[PDB]
RNA sequence: CAUUGGUGAGCAGCGAAGGAUUUGGUGGAUUACUAGCUAAUAGCAAUCUAUUUCAAAGAAUUCAAACUUGGGGGAAUGCCUUGUUGA
């Protein structure tokens, strides 16, 4: 979600961003056509209930205690 | 008419159903090899349906007063203003100044 | 001159140089091919995105530009080349020692014309080749039958004929046979442009004096004479969308229409381009649309549009003035300092002796800007200097750029030659800031700095 | 080899300025219902535009953003009720753009299509099952698995 | 692409859904132009309908 | 773009076509003269039975209008309609309702007119289909109830933009805002299409031409501030004037001579250019009414531009022009008169043509000299040329007399240019 | 007296042939630029038709599928499944 400062302007219509726009449906299969997204799956228990893109954060940093290093758990992993 | 004959046009055979471009061109359908002289006649049609004929072309030709003088001086003049004679006397309403 | 550390990637910044550029159908579509030097790119008229540049750049500067459909023909110093895609796809060579001017390409008779009076042929050894790449023969024009070959011009519907104007005349050609088959009169003006038109038989001649003599082929006798003031001639086209306009462009920066159905002027534009760089070079409009396409030796392409008329009735009277659209462009001048602007090697600011200050893309070509000298204004409440008159920023001799803290204040500092304060410049809005720094002994500025954190700068008398 | 480009000239200006070229870049492949009556025009974005488009005439009678990817929208008994067809449901709507029922039924609406003299409105999607649907009275009238 | 095409009942226009919009090609014989005015009338007033 | 712009360009387009019997009543109750009930419920016979007797009335006034009663007002013009017609036919339905328009212009205080234009109203929507043409044939009316009912039916053009507050308004449009309409620059030029199709088809008349001037001569005075905005002003008001002299009509001459004049004096201009303006003045003057007006003119014209060369020699060919078409005794009896305008830039720039090119009729200037009173440099550049002519012309004592006016007022005058070309005691001598 | 409230009259100072606001339209970026169209190893772009038809290839859930149902209670007429007459 928040890599960007600067959101692009060819993205907003006349109503509604363009990527927000839930496109599941133009999906040929069936399985991830299905959604059990809830309403309020902030930081839930899957990613098929989050209904938006993740967000990005880092949330425990520690250094390392040998090669000069230090390790962040991010929402792209470690 | 026509200021210029080309000699070395009259003898030429183009093909014509050759070339999707010229395959156009054809009036009937049993004909494939034509002379230049109606290829040349042929193709200054296709042109004028591609682009037009403006009227101009056509209507203008330049080849004890008279009436057409302001008209033909706006032509050539572009700039209006008396400001090339330097006047001696200043135009009013409006002053040129610069500061140092 | 060769290196084992570096090798050269393109030149970043550059749009074109004064040649005459070409443009070329393509489908739908357009693509406005220029040359910049050594090599030459290929711009989109939709858009006016870099395309495709040479692959490997030319020996010598390039002299004169053609493009059909899809291969750009490529004149410099003694071979003219065919070009794909930016691929040297072939080579053509003139078995000549004399430099190429120009270069006319009709139908399987590729026609380069030296400097010399020597126009050379070319033909398709197959009638399904995609250039021309056997030696037909070589014309000749001698000191009788005219001056130098100021152009070559194919006029339409002409069956293996070749239009050539001198400086005094203008000469056919049939390049089948290699002989002379029409002579115009002597006209008493230096001929300096030429120009087919969407009527057929009809040529279009610029001279040195302020007329467009409008040669009708057939008869062999002008037709319009249309007279501009004292002005050298550059660039001649039509408007062949169907509505009957002219556009002639000066070399002294103008761009004069002219309704041939009226006979009248429709807008004069002024200073389109500089007077010092050769003005107007090349300005055409697309084939069909009303759009013009203008470049000079500015290093500048700009896009006009004549918009439909007002009057929902009356139409072809009240035509609308030309308005700007798309243009790219860099530098007048050769740029005096260069700095990088992140660390991302993205986005290159270089200040030149045009006085200006343009922020370059290294990425995408068509991201290049140029940074506003409007000034804020001051929160005091009193009116800044200056002139009211406007005119650009001095020089900038000395740079400095912290990308730490960019966006919520200024994060540039420029040094002008002979300015006893240094500017503030955002990155991120892309305008001079609302700070000057003097320097509060009466001194010149010769080198200024950053704090890494972005916070202070360093100003040095 | 005759084109719209030289249609337009030759044919009589009231037929020749219902020669409607839109333009609506921003979303999906439109899928095009006219009324039963050539009156009303009813748009389709994949993404998600659904108009209910007076066509003779510039007005516009319902416009109307649904996030879901629309597939297929058709009028029913008049230019006022239409119905289109969502992501997982199939509403229907009124001249206004307002929602009238949300279809618990029809639970896959690829192809949406209307039959007139029956008061029919029938769905079949990417589910196997055919349903027939009573816009008149409510009633899902039939329910076939094909 | 085109998506589908519909023909209007009572003139001789085909509307071919395409991806940027919406065009009406013309076409010489597709309607019918005699309609009846006790099924369909494309000129239908408020209190007709 | 969006979808609801591109559907008032479909609205704009089809506004004319009924599809409804409300598009129809909306339509249709569009109505010069009845009012908004009883336009909706009559037929097109019965307008068209009034529309006959209307143009019966009008052939009777003037007989042009008898053309247009097999072409527009036949029977057979009621089943056809602009909205079922191709574009090949509906570009000649369009210039002729533009020719009935410029014919009707100038008749429009009668009730017959206005019962013939009606009809054209109602059969051939020219209140939405062609609503510039109509805007101008009736522009000088607006004091007048018409253009208030005009504004009330019509939809008005984006040009026509300045009047979009006075449309079904109880106050009439006003002096100022025919200005603010004129001062659009893009609208001059579409009235000067309308004024050269006007002059073209001679009938051109003067209420319509008093109020053309009335307009054209404050767009330049309300532009007489930037200098920007008259350069771009130039070349209308000059191709008018230009066309408004080329017309044989009483009344164009004058009304180019009052554009002519008060646009040089808010704007000086390059000799050449007014050069030009001469002999267009001079060419077609043949009224008698226009006379006096093209003199004063050329008067005003003259004193206008500033400079050196201002009051030099004319080309020989605008010089027999005016003695052609003014005698020398028809300026000296324009001088008599005791108004006296400032001729005083034109005079010693016609002498100096007098001495340049006859060489004869040096009586003249003894009575021009002593009826007009000069400025000091025209003096002298009078008597250098004069001295001139006593180098070369075989001098006969008319010059003696001349110089003798010369010395009896002035006389330091006449002494010092003869110590700048030759010797004070020289002149006996060669006179 | 404070006004950390509004409305107006001025001054000091700022001050290069005007300066403040406020707003419509358009253009360029807002991810890193290999060109348009088509039936595409090529052609067109002023067209693919009096060259675009034949041939070749091509058929399993042997006669397969709502993985998409708010909950409670039923289900007469429906529908589904399994047993009951005649080709």
């Amino acid at each position: 979600n928040g890599t960007l400062e600067f959101l692009n302007s060819k993205k907003m219509t006349e109503a509604g961003s363009l990527d927000l726009i839930d496109d599941a449906g133009e999906n040929s299969d069936l399985e991830d056509r299905i959604d059990n997204s809830l309403p309020g799956s902030q930081r839930g228990g899957d990613l098929s209930t989050r209904k938006m893109r993740p967000e990005v954060r880092v949330t425990s940093v520690q250094f390392s205690p040998t090669a000069n290093a230090f390790a962040a758990a991010s929402t792209e992993g470690l | 008419e026509a200021a210029w004959i080309d000699s070395d046009d009259e003898k030429i055979k183009v093909p014509i159903l050759v070339t999707n471009k010229t395959k156009k061109l054809r009036t009937s359908y049993n004909e494939s090899k034509i002379n230049g002289v109606h290829y040349i006649n042929r193709l200054r049609s296709q042109f004028e349906k591609i682009y037009p004929r403006p009227k101009w072309v056509d209507d203008e030709s330049d080849s004890n007063g008279d009436i057409n003088a302001l008209t033909k001086i706006l032509s050539t003049t572009y700039n209006y203003k008396d400001t090339l004679s330097n006047s001696k006397l200043l135009p009013p309403k409006k002053l040129d100044i610069v500061r140092l | 001159k060769n290196s084992k550390i570096f090798s050269p990637f393109r030149i970043i910044g550059n749009v074109s140089n004064g040649v005459p550029f070409a443009t070329g159908t393509l489908g739908s579509t357009f693509y406005i091919v220029t040359c910049v030097g050594k090599t030459f790119q290929i711009y989109d008229a939709n858009t006016l995105h870099l395309l495709f540049v040479s692959e490997k750049e030319t020996p010598s500067s390039i002299v004169a530009l053609s493009a059909h459909f899809h291969y750009v023909y490529a004149a410099y110093e003694n071979k003219v080349g065919i070009y794909k895609r930016g691929i040297e796809e072939h080579l053509l060579e003139l078995e000549t020692d004399a430099n190429v001017e120009h270069l006319c390409i009709f139908g399987d008779y590729l026609c380069a014309s030296t400097d010399d009076n020597s126009i050379f042929i070319y033909k398709k050894s197959d009638p399904q080749d995609k250039y021309p790449s056997e030696f037909y023969t070589k014309l000749t024009v001698t000191e009788i039958q005219g001056g130098e070959i100021v152009s070559l011009q194919h006029l339409a519907t002409y069956l293996n004929k070749l239009t050539v104007v001198t400086k005094s005349n203008v000469l056919l050609f049939n390049v089948r046979t290699g002989k002379l088959v029409f002579t115009s009169n002597e006209f008493p003006d230096q001929i300096t442009t030429a120009e087919p038109a969407p009527v057929l038989d009809i040529i279009a001649l610029g001279t040195v004096t302020g007329e467009v003599i409008m040669f009708n082929m057939r008869k062999g006798k002008r037709i319009r004479t249309i007279k501009i003031p004292q002005s050298r001639i550059s660039s001649l086209s039509f408007r062949t969308d169907g509505s009957s306009h002219l556009s002639v462009g000066t070399s002294s920066g103008d761009l004069i229409f002219y309704d041939l159905d009226r006979r009248s002027r429709i807008h004069v534009l002024k200073n389109i381009h500089r007077e010092s760089y050769g003005g107007v070079t090349q300005a055409t409009f697309l084939n069909g649309q009303p759009i013009i396409v203008t470049s000079g030796g500015d290093n500048s392409l700009k896009e006009y549009v004549f918009d439909p008329s007002l009057s929902q009735g009356s139409g072809d009277v009240v035509v609308q003035p030309p308005r700007y659209l798309r243009s790219r462009g860099g530098h007048s001048q050769p740029p005096s300092y260069i700095a990088f602007a992140d660390s991302q090697s993205h986005f290159m600011l270089s200040a030149s002796k045009d006085r200006s200050l343009w922020s370059f893309s290294l990425r995408k070509d068509a991201q290049s800007q140029e940074m506003s000298q409007r000034l804020h204004k001051k929160q005091d409440g009193g009116r800044v200097g200056g002139s009211t008159i406007k005119s650009k920023f001095p020089e900038i001799v000395a740079l400095a750029i912290e990308n730490a803290r960019i966006g919520e204040w200024e994060n540039i500092i420029t040094a002008h030659k002979d300015e006893k304060f240094a500017r503030t410049w955002d990155m991120r809005n892309k305008r001079v800031g609302r700070w000057t720094f003097d320097t509060t002994d009466d001194g010149f500025v010769k080198s200024v700095a950053m704090s890494q954190c972005g916070n202070f700068g360093f100003i040095g008398s | 080899k005759v084109q719209q480009s030289e249609i337009k000239s030759s044919v009589d200006v009231s037929t020749a300025n219902k020669a409607l070229d839109l333009s609506l870049k921003e979303f999906g492949p439109y899928h095009i219902k006219y009324a039963k009556n050539g009156t009303h025009l009813l748009i389709t974005g994949r993404k998600g535009h659904v108009a209910s488009m007076d066509w003779r005439k510039g007005q516009l009678r319902a416009e109307l953003f649904l996030n879901e990817t629309c597939h297929s929208a058709t009028y029913l008994q008049n230019e006022q009720y239409f119905a289109v067809a969502q992501k997982k449901y199939t509403f229907i709507y009124d001249h206004e753009g307002t929602e009238l029922h949300r279809l618990k039924q029809h639970i896959e609406a690829r192809h949406l299509d209307f039959l007139p003299y029956h008061y029919l409105l029938v769905t079949a999607g990417e589910t196997g099952w055919l349903k027939y649907h009573d816009v008149s009275t409510g009633q899902l009238v039939s329910e076939l698995r094909t | 692409k085109v998506e589908n095409l519909g023909f209007v009942p009572f003139e001789d226009l085909l509307g071919v859904g395409h991806q940027t919009g919406i065009t009406n090609l013309i076409v010489p014989g597709a309607g019918e132009a005699n309609y009846d005015a006790l099924e369909l009338n494309p000129f239908e007033t408020k209190k007709q309908r | 773009s969006s979808l609801s712009d591109q559907l008032a360009q479909v609205a704009s387009n089809n506004a004319t076509v009924a599809l409804d019997r409300k598009r129809r009543q909306k339509l249709h109750s569009a109505s010069l003269i009845y009012n908004s009930k009883t336009a909706a419920t009559q037929d097109y016979d019965f307008i068209f039975e009034n529309a006959s007797k209307a143009l019966e009335e009008l052939s009777q006034i003037e007989p042009k209008f008898a053309i247009f009663s097999r072409t527009l007002f036949s029977e057979s013009s009621i089943s056809l309609d602009r909205n079922v017609q191709t574009k090949e036919e509906i570009k000649d339905l369009d210039n002729a309702i533009n020719a009935y328009l410029l014919l009707a212009s100038s008749k429009w205080y009668l009730a017959p007119t206005l019962h013939a234009t009606e009809w054209l109203v109602r059969r051939f929507q020219i209140h939405v289909k062609n609503t510039e043409m109509l805007l101008l044939s009736t522009l000088n009316y607006y004091q007048t109830p018409v253009f208030k009912r005009i504004l009330s039916i019509i939809k008005l053009p984006p040009l026509f933009n300045c009047l979009s507050n006075f449309v079904r308004s109880e106050k009439p449009p006003t002096a100022l805002t025919m200005i603010k309409l004129f001062n659009d620059m893009d609208f001059l030029k579409l009235y000067t299409s309308y004024l050269d199709q006007c002059i073209k088809h001679n009938a051109t008349y003067t209420n319509q031409l008093l109020f053309t001037t009335c307009c054209f001569i404050n767009v330049v005075a309300f532009n007489s501030n930037n200098d920007e905005k008259l350069n771009q002003l130039v070349p209308i008001l000059l191709e008018i004037s230009a066309k408004l002299l080329a017309s044989k009509s009483k009344d164009c001459q004058i009304a180019a001579h009052t554009i002519l004049v008060v646009f040089a004096t808010a704007l000086p201009l390059k000799k050449t250019i007014i050069l030009a303006a001469m002999e267009t003045i001079l060419s077609n003057l043949d009224a008698k009414e226009a006379k006096h007006s093209a003199l004063l003119t050329i008067c005003k014209l003259f004193q206008t531009l500033k400079g050196q060369g201002n009051v030099d020699q004319l080309p020989s060919k605008i010089f027999k022009l005016f003695d052609s078409k003014f005698d020398t005794v028809s300026i000296l009896t324009f001088l008599d008169k005791e108004d006296k305008p400032v001729c005083d830039k034109f005079i010693t720039s016609y002498t100096r043509s007098i001495a340049r090119y006859d060489r004869s009729k040096l009586n003249i200037i003894l009575s021009l000299l002593k009826k007009i009173r000069l400025e000091r440099y025209e003096v002298r550049l009078i008597i250098t040329d004069l001295i001139y002519l006593s180098e070369i012309l075989e001098d006969k004592s008319q010059l003696v007399e001349l110089f003798e006016y010369f010395i009896s007022i002035n006389e330091d005058l006449v002494l010092k240019c003869l110590k700048s070309l030759g010797l004070t005691g020289x002149x006996x001598x060669x006179x």
